[PDB]
């Protein structure tokens, strides 16, 4: 019996987690009022993975919702599935986030850490065998960067034998919603490398790429952007909650996807993605699904997989399908393009197939790829930081709140020290 | 802009105090907002909701939003009090002992104008209640005729609402004399379904002051009046329910159409406002049997509904065959002629509920026509 | 929870305030005699709550001389403002920095700090100060300088934004705006965290051209500035997609601790019988803030570098057509950035369309204010620096100042501070060579 | 049109007598909304037996 | 998706564009207030944009240096169709000077006109090009046209640029400074106009006399035929046809050499209402009518030259292979001719929409053509206006206005050898193959 503690740090992580809890409450059959109405008794077998029971069968999420400004907590509460969460877990603070990693790591954020770890420890202790934590946050900006990485550091210090999943939103190349994305993201990654075990990187331009070319929509909203991530988040942890053959939990995904301990940067993907105009003409099968995953337009980070070799690939199918289809189709992918897969790891793909599909749908598949192509997403931020740091710009806030030039240079140096092995293992 | 405010209660299945909230419907685009009266905070921010309609917004109505079911108790503020205030008018309409055969036509012609329907009884008026009803014409040479007509066959009593529903229902009535209605031919209920000026189709109050005493005589506040003309033990009996769905969109007269054109003898009608614990007893034989008993429960008590007793005629085809299968989409292709084939949709929001097992028949008839008024 | 104070200093500050109140009362559904009408938290950022149903404002109307608080105390807005918020002096400052600061500042400065304290008492989180004043007359220059000094002393940790009415580059309204402007900027450089700059002549031209009115007055001028500051305080007022705070504005709008003068521009300024034929689409309303005619100080943005640009999008704005518009903007070679800030945009989405006051502006779905810090504002600084040189070259009007507590050294000190200013703006405007 | 008396518009002489349908409506385009927010398309509602 | 901005400049331009937008409004939907009263979908989005509810406004800018002729539009019936600063007015007429239209009062207008072109182009998804409408006559039609194209060649170089030109008459004319202004602005529009379609006034006078049965035509009736020509040429991208053509097709099939870009326009059914029903107006008959050298709209006889490339635009009920019989009949005639280097000299397009008649002079017919013939016969009109220029320029007539206004004296000469080179290359391409 396994449990996962959910955390939402930052505004972006908070709406992503709100859509997450809506989607998985739909899958597990939980109403907004806390009771149960559903169709299958198989949904209640592993409800004590994400939901803790209470008096009267009112299942509440095992989630802690933290931010430095009380204008996202009331939005989450006033969402449709708002008052499912524990009101003591609404760990807010009357202050300003200030989109500042310094103010998220060495100021009011670090002042609120000592209170949010109390409810994190309570949710950890109210479990029989905890396996992992998952944290939804965004690098670009504050709170989810500063308080998020400090939460990763403290939780790794207190529980060093447990899996740390982090669903992290990285800035896009097309735009920037603030002006200090490199300054936040470099100090984010410098903590995220020597800490968490499974970083799942999400990019907004890749979300628009999916929502316009694949799903064929003209006015996508943040509900849509967080909904794709929610579907991916439900499909990563589904062999642990729903039965089937070849089950795979998060630590098995980690040991089959992380060759070297630093190399744990992944780009997720969900691929039963059909437009409304193409849903009737669709030919939904496993030979279609594997090709839709390995098509390099549905990958939810703005990195081109054709620019680098895949190190490891994991696919979690859901539905009643044949392992003839699955195993031999993934083999024909590995043989169809072999220069885009590494040779120092033979048979470098992982298969996990659930019996229960997502509701309404029949055959789904979630993609997680440890590849070379994360190097573009990281070097881009590296030269953006060199450009914005050679002239000492946007820096007096960090130097006033307590940051140092030496540790800024240390963050950039560690970013380069991870830009090195992604080239080393891609060029053998 | 242009928002509508109401005050509501919700009974939480946990701690038993009635949660007091503030509902807000936006008719410009269908959106719901709720505020909290106990602590002044927000609750379900302004969000699009394509299942709440304008006709559901009424005082004492039973409205479901996000499985957090509400009952309305106040008119919000003075603005929507003006907008939907002196508008709504309660009226008591009476089907005469004649035209009970064509009851469905009359229920349908109330349903046309938007006259929303709240109470429904089928009663054989007692001897003592007649002289209470005949206060309008007391001590004039018509008591013998009007007594002999009124206390002859079962009447159907009706509670009706719309704006200035008094005069709008008088406009359906047309002239009081049915012969005068025929000679005028204005397209009134007596002009289509009358006989004469003592047996026409319908006549009731003339003002709100008379509507008060008509209401008190025919629908009491503790309840003694209607003797519940059901004939509970009639062997070939079946109890069916026009569902709160079909009542809400408005299908009652058309159901009466479809069932009387097959020769089945309707013997009793009543509308009762379902409560949860009472729905459990009518659907007692379903938990464990059907794997979605909860949706049937919440569809039953998600609004008012009319119970009715149907008397078995029309050989070979029983009521179970007239209603056919359970799901309307089973019935749409398989046996494509049933009232559950085409008078209703979905499976949650079916038209009627039958007695299923045979023996289990007088039981239902008794529940909604003996052991529940 | 999230409240900011407004301090109206001087004639110009009071008139900007009058426009702001005339907008905001109908924005929050406040009747002029401040009260909800007969028919949840949006008020509690800029209005506090009083018994029955009254909503009293968060402002200090301070003026060193009468008549100006008095149109407010006599007119249509009597029952809204507190008479203890409405603070009058007794005698005119008379275009004199030395009288706004040194001699008649002391009979009012203790009272105005006591009033700012008593307003800030019922405030759980003080988000910032908004100082509404001009760089012109004695009140708006000297009292703003002294008030900024004392406010930096006793509320130093809070953000302090200014909305300055700059002297005109060509016309000007008196003869001592250069003196007063240089003297007030020398003292308000070191304390004011961010000063939005609005002059009059760019408003005159924009109201003539894109609003098609040839002779409207100062009320119609300040109405647009009220719209601007309405777009400033929008995300701590309503709920949207990206709520951007005043601290958010500060932490992304001033890349160095000395360069703190952004220019603010408004789009949809279209004039009612001027909007049947446009789409008011996101791309064109973004391009309006970039064209060199909606810019609201008389300087050429082509003659400079855009450093950081905070776009506040408001209304029916799908949140990623703005992605498309910004991607289109970053390719035009006429709007050219610096080489050391690639990520030059900050987006803030608000879900509440603008409400129009009875007046001249069209009632539209969308509205953006641009908050751009440019190296071209040094070009605006340079004309007033040149005028200051031409008047000080043989001590014009200097005896009126120096007989009133002024010392002769602060003129040279302020000229040297101006020297540091355009030195700062040139060596931050230069590109990378290392 | 020729001497604008005050802060009112300079209305054209060939336009002044036209009916003033100009002010009191919404100028711009409503966002084209598209199909609903991925709940109806990404997992679709329900299929029944 | 398939749009083109129209720039009506000069007084000739604003009247011909007024006829243009009148005919476009009598086409699909649009009541002259600007609203389409419901009762082919995308058809408006080539000439009209679309605001909220519906207020379809033209993709047109109306520019001149003098008022009262824009003010007639702003006080006319279509005053609500347009947007009030698409119509831009100067305050001082250029007054028959190329130098005044191009060199002193152009800077008060060129920046604002370029800005509104930029705003219109930003209000456009995929731009085919710019259809400008002017004359070779007065200063507003010549100098501002030259300055506008000098800016638009730099700013929108790849886009198509099609000119609709009111050329001065060979024999009547309306002023005296047509040779000066026409040659001076042709010297500048030679290297900038991707293609320049030309039409003369005396030719349409003759057409309206001999076919419209009207003896005293006015310029509204003159410009109505130009509106028909333009609504025929830029028509196949409005609708769907058997053979779809656009402006790039027109360029690539009409322009053989980068300097040879002056085709001639000719309409068919110019017939006159109480004449339309005694003929059948067959495809062959209307084809022979538009190759007859009596319906050309530039007064130069096509038999004094060789056709180099011709395009036919059959609009209406035209089966597309009676066209083949008509073409085979034409290519065997001995009175028509083509160059020896162009065997395939015909480009044909067919559209299913018959011509829409306005209340006026033309007849409602189901078939019409739009003729574009790139011939060497235009060189005759070119050379005769050159002769007028030489008689002008013999002893310095009228040049003192231009030189005291601001253009340099040698531009008058430079336009003359530019037009001399334009004379020379016509016979260079018209000589037969011998090597
Ligand atoms: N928006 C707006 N600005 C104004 C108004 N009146 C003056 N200004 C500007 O403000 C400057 C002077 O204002 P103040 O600094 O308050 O002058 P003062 O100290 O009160 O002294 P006086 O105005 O002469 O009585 C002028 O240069 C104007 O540009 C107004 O009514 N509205
Ligand atoms: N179709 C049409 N053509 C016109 C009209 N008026 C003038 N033209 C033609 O234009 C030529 C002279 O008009 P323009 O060159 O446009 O006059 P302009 O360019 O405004 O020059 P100015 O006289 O300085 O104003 C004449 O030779 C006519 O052929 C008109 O109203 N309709
Ligand atoms: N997927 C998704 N991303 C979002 C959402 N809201 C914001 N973001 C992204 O989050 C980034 C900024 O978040 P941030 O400022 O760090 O939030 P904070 O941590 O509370 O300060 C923006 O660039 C957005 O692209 C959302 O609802 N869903």
């Amino acid at each position: 019996m396994r449990e996962i503690v959910h955390l939402q740090a930052g505004q972006c992580g908070n709406q992503i987690g709100a859509k997450f809890w809506e989607v998985i409450s739909d899958e597990h059959g939980i109403d907004p009022t806390g009771t149960y109405h559903g169709d299958s008794d198989l949904q209640l077998e592993r409800i004590n993975v994400y939901y803790n029971e209470a008096t009267g069968g009112k299942y509440v999420p095992r989630a802690v919702l933290v931010d430095l400004e009380p204008g996202t907590m009331d939005s989450v509460r006033s969402g449709p599935f708002g008052q499912i969460f524990r009101p003591d877990n609404f760990v807010f603070g009357q202050s300003g986030a200030g989109n500042n990693w310094a103010k998220g790591h060495y100021t009011e954020g670090a002042e609120l850490v000592d209170s949010v770890l109390d409810v994190v420890r309570k949710e950890a202790e109210s479990c029989d065998c905890l396996q992992g934590f998952q944290l939804t946050h965004s690098l670009g900006g504050g709170t989810g960067s500063g308080m998020g990485t400090l939460l990763i550091s403290k939780i790794r210090e207190e529980y060093p034998d447990r899996i740390m999943n982090t669903f992290s939103v990285v800035p896009s190349p097309k735009v920037s919603d603030t002006v200090v994305e490199p300054y936040n993201a470099t100090l984010s990654v410098h903590q995220l490398v020597e800490n968490t075990d499974e970083t799942y990187c999400i990019d907004n331009e890749a979300l628009y790429d999916i929502c316009f070319r694949t799903l064929k929509l003209t006015t996508p909203t943040y509900g849509d952007l967080n909904h794709l991530v929610s579907a991916t988040m439900s499909g990563v942890t589904t062999c642990l909650r729903f039965p089937g053959q070849l089950n795979a939990d998060l630590r098995k995904l980690a040991v089959n996807m992380v060759p070297f301990p630093r190399l744990h940067f992944f780009m997720p993907g969900f691929a039963p993605l059909t437009s409304r105009g193409s849903q009737q003409y669709r030919a939904l099968t496993v030979p279609e699904l594997t090709q839709q995953m390995f098509d390099a337009k549905n990958m939810m980070a703005a990195c081109d997989p054709r620019h680098g070799r895949y190190l490891t690939v994991a696919a979690v199918f859901r539905g009643r399908m044949s392992m003839k289809e699955v195993d031999e189709q993934m083999l024909n992918v590995q043989n169809k393009n072999s220069s885009y897969f590494v040779e120092w790891i033979p048979n470098n793909v992982k298969t996990a197939v659930c019996d229960i599909p997502p509701r309404g749908l029949k055959m789904s598949a979630t993609f997680i790829g440890n590849s070379t192509a994360i190097q573009e997403l990281f070097k881009r931020i590296s030269e953006q930081f060199t450009a914005m740091f050679r002239r000492k710009a946007f820096l007096h806030w960090y130097t006033g709140e307590g940051m140092d030039e030496m540790e800024f240079t240390e963050a950039e140096s560690n970013m380069n020290d991870l830009g090195n092995p992604v080239v080393t293992r891609g060029a053998c | 802009s242009e928002r509508f405010v109401f005050i509501a209660e919700w009974y939480d299945p946990n701690a038993s105090l009635f949660r007091r909230y503030e509902l807000l419907f936006y008719p410009g685009d269908g959106s719901v907002e709720m505020h909290d009266v106990k602590n002044h905070r927000t609750f379900l921010k302004r969000t699009k909701y394509e299942d709440l309609h304008l006709e559901d917004l009424f005082i004492g109505n039973k409205v479901n939003v996000f499985s957090r079911q509400l009952v309305l108790i106040d008119y919000g503020d003075q603005y929507t009090a003006r907008q939907l205030g002196s508008k709504k008018e309660k009226t008591l309409a009476l089907i005469k002992p004649d035209a009970v055969s064509k009851a469905g036509e009359i229920i349908e012609i109330i349903n046309k104008a938007g006259f929303t329907l709240t109470k429904l009884k089928m009663m054989t008026l007692s001897r003592k209640e007649a002289t209470d009803f005949h206060i309008d014409h007391q001590s004039r040479p018509f008591l013998n005729e009007l007594i002999q007509f009124i206390t002859s066959g079962p009447i159907i009593a009706m509670e009706i609402l719309r704006d200035d529903a008094i005069c709008e229902w008088k406009k359906l009535l047309g002239p009081a004399n049915s012969g005068l209605a025929r000679t005028d031919a204005p397209g009134s209920i007596r002009a289509v379904f009358g006989t004469d000026g003592i047996r026409n189709a319908a006549h009731g109050p003339d003002s709100l002051s008379c509507a008060a005493r008509e209401m008190e005589l025919f629908f009491p506040s503790s309840g003694v009046c209607g003797p519940a003309n059901t004939a509970k033990f009639t062997n070939c009996t079946t109890c069916c329910i026009v569902k709160p769905h079909a009542i809400s969109e408005g299908l009652l007269g058309k159901i009466l159409m479809a069932i009387r054109d097959a020769g089945f003898e309707i013997s009793a009608m009543q509308m009762f406002n379902m409560d949860r614990v009472n729905v459990e007893e009518f659907y007692e034989v379903y938990k464990g049997v059907v794997s979605e008993y909860n949706e049937m429960v919440t569809e039953m008590y998600s609004g008012p509904c009319v119970a009715m007793e149907i008397q078995q005629t029309n050989p070979t085809m029983t009521f179970r065959e007239f209603c056919g299968p359970a799901d309307p989409e089973i019935a749409r292709h398989l046996r494509p002629g049933t009232l559950r084939a085409i008078f209703g949709k979905t499976k949650i929001q079916n038209a009627v509920h039958c007695t299923d097992l045979p023996e289990d028949g007088l039981l239902e008839v008794q529940y909604f026509f003996k052991i529940l008024d | 929870q999230r409240e900011c104070i407004s301090v109206h200093v001087g004639q110009a500050g009071v008139q900007i305030g009058n426009a702001c109140w005339e907008l905001y009362c109908l924005e929050h559904g406040i009747q002029p005699d401040g009260q909800m009408p007969s028919d949840d938290d949006s008020f509690n950022t800029f209005f506090s709550e009083t018994g029955a149903g009254k909503h009293v404002p968060r402002a200090v109307f301070v003026d060193l001389e009468p008549t100006v608080i008095d149109e407010v105390r006599t007119g249509t807005y009597r029952q809204l403002f507190h008479p203890e918020q409405l603070i009058t002096g007794k005698e005119d400052a008379a275009n004199n920095y030395a009288r706004g600061h040194y001699t008649i500042g002391k009979e009012l400065i203790d009272l105005v700090l006591d009033r700012i304290r008593k307003l800030a008492d019922q405030c759980t989180g003080l988000q910032g100060f908004l100082i509404f004043h001009s760089f012109g007359g004695g009140t708006g220059s000297g009292f703003t300088s002294l008030l900024m000094e004392r406010l930096s002393v006793d509320y130093g940790k809070k953000s302090k934004l200014e909305f300055s009415i700059y002297p005109a580059p060509q016309v000007s309204t008196a003869v001592v705006e250069p003196y007063n402007s240089i003297l007030t900027t020398h003292t308000t450089l070191e304390h004011s965290d961010c000063a939005f700059m609005v002059d009059n002549e760019a408003i005159y031209d924009i109201c003539r051209r894109n609003l098609d009115i040839e002779r409207p007055t100062y009320t119609n001028l300040n109405r647009l500035i009220s719209q601007i500051v309405s777009s400033i305080t929008a995300s701590l007022r309503f709920d949207g997609a990206l709520n951007v705070d005043l601290t958010e504005f500060q932490t992304n709008l001033v890349p160095y601790p000395r360069i703190h003068f952004p220019l603010a521009t408004y789009a949809p300024v279209i004039s009612a019988e001027k909007a049947y034929h446009e789409q008011l689409s996101v791309a064109e309303i973004t391009n309006a803030c970039f064209e060199p005619a909606n810019q609201m100080v008389k300087c050429d943005p082509r003659h400079g570098k855009y450093m950081a640009c905070c776009l506040l999008y408001r209304g029916d704005v799908v949140p990623k057509d703005v992605n498309a518009a910004i991607a289109a903007i970053k390719t035009k070679r006429s709007i050219q950035f610096v080489d050391w800030c690639p990520t030059g945009f900050k987006v803030g989405i608000n879900y509440q369309p603008p409400t129009v006051v009875p007046g001249d502006l069209a009632k539209v779905q969308r509205a953006v204010c641009m908050l751009s810090n440019t190296t071209a504002i040094a070009e605006a600084w340079a004309r007033l620096d040149h005028k200051f040189d031409l008047m000080y070259a043989k001590r014009a009007f200097v005896h009126w100042y120096v007989g009133e507590g002024m010392e002769e050294g602060e003129f040279s000190e302020a000229r040297e501070d101006m020297a540091a200013l355009e030195k700062d703006y040139e060596e931050v405007g230069m590109d990378s060579v290392e | 049109f020729r001497y604008p008396p005050a802060g009112a518009e300079r209305v054209f002489y060939g336009r002044a007598n036209d009916p003033q349908i100009a002010p009191y409506l919404t100028h711009g385009i409503r966002s084209k909304i598209s199909i609903p927010a991925k709940v109806l398309i990404n997992p679709q509602p329900i299929t029944t037996f």
